Formats: C-alpha cells, sequence, structure tokens
RNA sequence: UCAGAAGGGAGGCGAAAUAGAGCAUGAAAUCAGUUGGCGAUCGAGCGACAGGGCAUACAAGGUCCCUUGACGAAUGACCGAGACGCGAGUCUCCAGUAAGACUCACGGGAAGCCGAUGUUCUGUCGUACGUUUUGAAAAACGAGCCAGGGAGUGUGUCUGUA
RNA sequence: GCUCUAAUUGGAUGGAAGCAGGGGCGAGAGCUCCUGUGGACCGAUUAGUGACGAAAAUCCUGGCCAUAGUAGCAGCGAUAG
C-alpha cells in the first residue's frame, strides 16, 4: 500500500545544448517579485502590478529600495520563456483527441482541472502510451 | 569591575594619547579581541589645558531630563571616548564595546604593551593634561 | 454561533456549551484564561471565591484603569466579576453532570479546553443631548467546555 | 428618471460631511450613492442598426 | 441536566445538519483558542535586493552542496632576479602567465535536502500613497479598517483617418 | 481582464462556478495546476456587444476593530431609608 503516480513522471525533454544554457540562465537570474507598490502597508491594495503613477512616487522615481518597475529589459530569454521548469513546452489537455499531433520528446500535457476523473484515466493511459509524460498525474494506491 | 576581564590584549595607556589609542582600541575589538586598557588615569590629551577642561566641563555641564550622562572618573572618560568610535547600538558594535574594559591602574599581573604611534614623549611636549588632572578638576573622587 | 473549535474523544472527555449570554464577553475572556487546566471542582471553588470576593480574576488584557490586587500573582490589575463567574458555573454544573451520566468522575476531570466567542450584540439605543442617539449595547456570548480524563 | 426621483439636498459645509444630496439623512441621486442614478446608462434613443 | 415549552449533553433523520429554521455557497475587515517565528537593553514608511537562522505530510516545482578537471571575456598578480628613487615606492623580466564570472564532465554527498512559503537576523538603499505646488515626509489637502458601489455616454451636424 | 450575442468547438455529479491554502508560467495586465470546501453549472477560438477594470473624491451603503469595561447611571432646597 503507497502512492505512485500514474505515467512517465520521470521524463525529461531533450533539449539543443543553447536551450539547456538558457533554461539554466532563466532558473539562475530569476526576477524580482513586481508586486505593486505599497501593497504591504494597506490590506485594500493587492499585489498585483500597477505602474505607480504618482508625480511624487518613490518607486516610478526609481529610488533605489523601493522595487524595480515592470521593464522589457526584464524579460526571459525567447528561447525558453514559457517552458515548464522541467523544460518541456506544455500543451493543455480537455480530452484524448487533444493528445494528438503532441511530441513527447518536447511536449509534456497538462489535463484541465475541470475535467474528472472518468475522462482523466483514458487520457493518462493514452499518454503514457504515446510516450508523453502528464505534468499533473493522478495517484494511485499500489503494493510495497 | 573586580571581575577578572580574560583579555587577548593589555593596553598601557600610560603617557599615550587617548584618541589614538582608543581608535586603535575600537578597531580591534570590532575585529574580534578582547581589550583592557590599563592605567587610564596616566592617559594624556595634548593641547592647552584651559580649554580642554572646559570642554570636558560643558559635557558634565549639559543635560536635562532625557539626560546627557558624562563621567567624570578617568577609567569612565576613556571609555566613552571608545564608544564614540564603534557603532554601539549595532549588534556588532555593543558587542564589541562590551568587549572593552579600561581600569585605573594596572589589576593585571602582567605589564601591558604600548601601542605603536600612542606615546607621547614628555621631553618633547609641556603642553598637555593627564587624564587623571581632568578628573580631578571635574571634581572626581580620586581613588587612584 | 459556535461550533466545537477543538477535537475531543468521545470516550475520555465530556463537552458543555452556553449560548447567547448577556454578559460581558471581555470578563469572559478572562475567566475562561484562568480556569483552563484546572479541575472541574477546583474551577467551581475558584469561581465561587471570585463571586465571594475572596479569589480575584486577572484581567490581562482588558485592564484600563483598572486597579491593581495583592492575590494576583506574576500580573497587577483583577477584578471579581461575579456574573460572568455564574454563567461558568452553569457552563460546569452541565458538563460535571453530563460527565457523571457518561460514567466519568466529573469533579475530577481536567478542562482541557475553555473558550468564550463573542457572537453577536443585543442593540439599543441611548438618547443624547442636542437631539441625537448613540448605541447602548449587549454582548452575546458562546462559550465551549471540553473536559478530559486524567 | 430612475435614481432622481427625490428633492434630497447637499447641506454643503459644516456637518464635517461631504456635500452629497440626503433626504432623510441618507446620499441620493449622485452616481456615487447607493440608489442614485446611472450616470451614462443604455438608452433607448441609440440607433443600434 | 436545568428554575426551565430556554440552553447544554446524549441520541434520531438525511447524500449532507459545518443543510437545524433570516437554515445554498459563506470572502475581507475582525474576535476567541491555538501553531510556527521573534520577544521584557532597546528605535520608528513597516519594504526592495542580497545573504544567514529556525519552521515545513503528500500533491501541483526538482533541484542543490563539496573535491578535482575542461572552457575561460574584461581584468590581472605574489614570490624571485636585475636596475632606479632621499623616501613612501617604482621600472624590466618572470607574463597577458597563475588567477578570472557563467557553463559543463568525472567522482562524492544532501531529502527540511534545493527551490518555494512563514517568521526573524545581518548588509545596502529607503522620511507612505494620491493631490495641490516653483518646491510635499511635510507643521499644505484627503482617508479609522474591509467588502460591495462609484466618473468620456446618446442624438444631430461638421471635419479628418483606417 | 469583465458581461452578454453569434459561429466553430470542448469540460462537468467519476464533481462545474465560487471560496481558502498551496505549486508552475508570463517583464506585466494576468494565465494555469494541486489540495480542501462547495454541490450545479462552466469554458476556448473567432467575430461582435457594453451599465467593462478603483486606494483616493470631508466619495455612497453595509459591516467591523481600537477607543473601553472608559464617560454617564452623583450635583437640582425633594440627600431616604
Ligand atoms: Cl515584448
Ligand atoms: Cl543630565
Ligand atoms: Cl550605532
Ligand atoms: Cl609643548
Ligand atoms: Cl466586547
Ligand atoms: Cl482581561
Ligand atoms: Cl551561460
Ligand atoms: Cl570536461
Ligand atoms: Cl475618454
Ligand atoms: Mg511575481
Ligand atoms: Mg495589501
Ligand atoms: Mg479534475
Ligand atoms: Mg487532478
Ligand atoms: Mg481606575
Ligand atoms: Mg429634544
Ligand atoms: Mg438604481
Ligand atoms: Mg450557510
Ligand atoms: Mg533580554
Ligand atoms: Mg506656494
Ligand atoms: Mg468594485
Ligand atoms: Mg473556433
Ligand atoms: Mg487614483
Ligand atoms: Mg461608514
Ligand atoms: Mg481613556
Ligand atoms: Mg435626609
Ligand atoms: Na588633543
Ligand atoms: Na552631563
Ligand atoms: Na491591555
Ligand atoms: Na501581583
Ligand atoms: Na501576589
Ligand atoms: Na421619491
Ligand atoms: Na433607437
Ligand atoms: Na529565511
Ligand atoms: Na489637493
Ligand atoms: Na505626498
Ligand atoms: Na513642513
Ligand atoms: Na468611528
Ligand atoms: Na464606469
Ligand atoms: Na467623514
Amino acid at each position: 500500500t503507497e502512492l505512485q503516480a500514474r505515467g512517465l513522471t520521470e521524463k525529461t525533454p531533450d533539449l539543443s545544448d543553447e536551450d539547456a544554457r538558457l533554461l539554466t540562465q532563466r532558473h539562475r537570474v530569476g526576477k524580482p517579485q513586481f508586486n505593486r507598490q505599497d501593497h504591504h502597508k494597506k490590506k485594500r491594495v493587492s499585489t498585483s502590478w500597477r505602474k505607480p503613477r504618482g508625480q511624487l512616487s518613490k518607486q516610478r522615481r526609481g529610488i533605489k529600495g523601493k522595487g524595480d518597475t515592470v521593464e522589457a529589459g526584464f524579460r526571459s530569454p525567447t528561447a525558453v520563456r514559457g517552458k515548464h521548469p522541467s523544460g518541456f513546452e506544455e500543451v493543455r489537455v480537455h480530452n484524448v483527441d487533444d493528445l494528438e499531433g503532441v511530441d513527447g520528446d518536447t511536449e509534456a500535457v497538462r489535463i484541465a482541472s475541470k475535467v474528472g476523473a472518468r475522462k482523466r484515466e483514458r487520457i493518462e493511459e493514452e499518454a503514457e502510451d504515446a510516450g508523453i509524460r502528464v505534468l499533473n498525474p493522478t495517484y494511485v494506491e499500489v503494493e510495497v | 569591575s573586580v571581575a577578572e576581564f580574560d583579555a587577548d590584549v593589555i593596553v598601557d595607556a600610560r603617557d599615550c594619547i587617548m584618541g589614538r589609542v582608543a581608535s586603535q582600541v575600537a578597531e580591534q575589538a570590532l575585529d574580534g579581541e578582547t581589550v583592557a586598557v590599563v592605567n587610564a588615569e596616566r592617559a594624556v590629551i595634548t593641547g592647552r589645558e584651559e580649554q580642554i577642561v572646559e570642554k570636558y566641563e560643558k559635557r558634565v555641564d549639559i543635560g536635562n531630563d532625557n539626560g546627557y550622562f558624562y563621567p567624570k572618573r578617568p577609567d569612565g572618560i576613556f571609555k566613552r571616548t571608545i564608544r564614540g568610535m564603534l557603532p554601539h547600538k549595532k549588534q556588532r558594535g555593543r558587542e564589541a564595546f562590551e568587549s572593552v574594559r579600561v581600569y585605573l591602574g594596572n589589576p593585571y599581573d602582567e605589564d601591558g604593551e604600548v601601542l605603536d604611534g600612542t606615546s607621547l614623549d614628555r621631553l618633547s611636549n609641556i603642553k598637555f593634561v593627564t587624564l587623571g588632572e581632568i578628573s580631578e578638576t571635574l571634581g572626581a573622587n580620586k581613588t587612584w | 454561533g459556535i461550533s466545537y473549535s477543538v477535537e475531543a474523544d468521545p470516550d475520555t472527555t465530556a463537552k458543555a456549551m452556553l449560548r447567547e449570554r448577556q454578559m460581558s464577553f471581555k470578563h469572559s475572556k478572562a475567566i475562561a484564561r484562568e480556569i483552563k487546566g484546572k479541575t472541574a471542582g477546583e474551577a467551581v471553588d475558584y469561581l465561587e471565591a471570585v463571586i465571594e470576593g475572596d479569589q480575584p480574576v486577572p484581567f490581562k488584557q482588558h485592564n484600563s484603569g483598572v486597579g491593581h490586587k495583592s492575590k494576583v500573582d506574576g500580573w497587577d490589575a483583577g477584578r471579581y466579576p461575579e456574573k460572568a463567574s455564574k454563567a461558568f458555573l452553569d457552563l460546569l454544573e452541565n458538563a460535571v453532570g453530563n460527565a457523571d451520566h457518561q460514567g466519568f468522575d466529573g469533579e475530577a476531570m481536567t478542562i482541557k479546553h475553555v473558550a468564550a466567542h463573542k457572537v453577536g450584540e443585543q442593540q439599543g439605543r441611548k438618547p443624547r443631548a442636542m437631539g441625537r442617539a448613540s448605541a447602548w449595547n449587549s454582548p452575546q456570548v458562546d462559550v465551549e467546555l471540553i473536559l478530559e480524563e486524567p | 428618471y430612475a435614481g432622481l426621483r427625490t428633492p434630497a439636498e447637499s447641506f454643503g459645509s459644516g456637518r464635517g460631511q461631504a456635500h452629497v444630496p440626503k433626504q432623510d439623512g441618507r446620499a441620493r441621486r449622485v452616481p456615487q450613492a447607493v440608489k442614485g442614478r446611472s450616470a451614462h446608462p443604455p438608452k433607448t434613443e441609440k440607433d443600434r442598426s
């Protein structure tokens, strides 16, 4: 009696040397939180980013320590942008037909939360057979 | 007070310039060393006795309800002089400062060492005062 | 109202509640704090002394202007809130009775959990000068008690 | 006429209150008021063809 | 059980009673109890960024440490030898050498482990926000807090544009 | 990013929306997954539609904390037990 995930959970994509380097860079450099100015000072102000507009705003004026402001210089490398940490490109899947055309070498599949257990069971078996990792696998009871 | 301080360094302030010693004792204490300054009463301040005395008298004089508590005795004065060379409100600063103690006379068995650059030549100088003298003028009880 | 906020083993524990009591919530908080960990019987004896004025209840939170009391230990302010105390005595009488009916020894059981909760206000208005009225309100208090065998 | 049927008036300065039309101590008519009018509502005269 | 048609306990119904009567769901402000972190010698835009400590069920992230080696931009030596300077020191050669951020490979290691999250500590920077203003942290104006509400719309005509 | 319309096309009692806590992506607006709760609805693409996005207006309404167990429950030629 132990929990085990369905499918190929250890599968990793094959990446060109330069893509793996850029993936490593993205992970290494990261980025600031880019939370809205003073969101921590007022409960009614949430973290969702808004450009500081105040004429006198310290953050708008670029005062060191008031947080970076969103700017294009902060974008991730083109080659790797949007990749799952594993390096796979994600493909969203609502059913069995959605698996068609998916390359399990460069792509992993994410089953939409709305999809129920019955349809999930079928999607997961077909995906394994096609050599495609499921990022959000069911965990089933199996022996120790 | 009589507590038997264990010092990595014992400094003899006899015929030495207070601020030049203090500057060096400050830096050593921040460097991790425990320091005992010895014979504080015989430590020395260059210049005209009358203006020197006015300055220290002004410090005894100034104050209010919040309070400015300025030491009259030679050990106290030396201690305070050192505190001024430490970030004594920050943690590393208060730690260094508490690793320093100043003594009237020499409670140790061994003579202290004379730090380079701190020694005053009495044959070359008549304009200076001993801490002991300042304290007596300030009205300190002379226990040394 | 409240539900029990702590889990309790039916076999080793007994339960009781007060509902919507009109009495100081602040006094109730102070009393709960003080009787937790006591034996049911101990708590009863304590509260009766409070009612007599022999035992102060420490007020550690709602202390404004409250005079110091020599019998308070490790603290200064205390008082003798008999009304809330009487209600806690009702709470304990129920709990210990429930316990006895289950075959425990009621008085000897430890108070594992005791907590007061302000569940509402009974609302009133007080006419003031200059043609205005202002709130004159009654707190409403639930309190949960879980007795547990030693 | 939704939100406009009321002779609510503002007290102006001096009560420590914003200048907002009130009737029987409740704000009325202005678009920031609950029960107030819709500032720029859908209109029948609009040509939708 | 209780002064009790109250309330409580136990129990019954139902898929569900945390559907038990203003009873679907049940946010925030906020309250009680409790958990983690800090804590009665210490300083205040509450943080950003970097780095420590303590804390962490699974899932949805899987990385990370150390020795050695490969590659190696800008930059770039010690010591030693020769020569110069009153002196601090400098020049020439060793040498664009050793070193040099990232990345990778072999071997070894970590599973509260790496990330991340909570809290706290250290470093650097930092006197909110919005508005008025030549100049706002302002002893200029506004808000107790939170939720919800709250401001370029229609007709006609004219003039451009795609 | 929000509403509702249309065409094309999907998900849901083998558990939709919402909510709480958490994981991943995006410079970001925001997208998405897991767990719990919930117990019936929900999307995507394209072309439309508009009562479409709030930290502020002594803004509106409702709820709520501190204030605080504080002021008052004394004062009056009727001090009443
Ligand atoms: Cl872009
Ligand atoms: Cl003083
Ligand atoms: Cl300091
Ligand atoms: Cl001289
Ligand atoms: Cl209260
Ligand atoms: Cl209290
Ligand atoms: Cl690289
Ligand atoms: Cl290699
Ligand atoms: Cl506009
Ligand atoms: Mg972010
Ligand atoms: Mg906030
Ligand atoms: Mg699902
Ligand atoms: Mg799933
Ligand atoms: Mg008082
Ligand atoms: Mg009147
Ligand atoms: Mg209306
Ligand atoms: Mg409900
Ligand atoms: Mg302490
Ligand atoms: Mg002016
Ligand atoms: Mg809104
Ligand atoms: Mg389509
Ligand atoms: Mg604004
Ligand atoms: Mg209000
Ligand atoms: Mg007061
Ligand atoms: Mg009388
Ligand atoms: Na001097
Ligand atoms: Na003084
Ligand atoms: Na208090
Ligand atoms: Na005491
Ligand atoms: Na005492
Ligand atoms: Na009317
Ligand atoms: Na029309
Ligand atoms: Na930390
Ligand atoms: Na203004
Ligand atoms: Na301002
Ligand atoms: Na000012
Ligand atoms: Na108020
Ligand atoms: Na609007
Ligand atoms: Na107001």
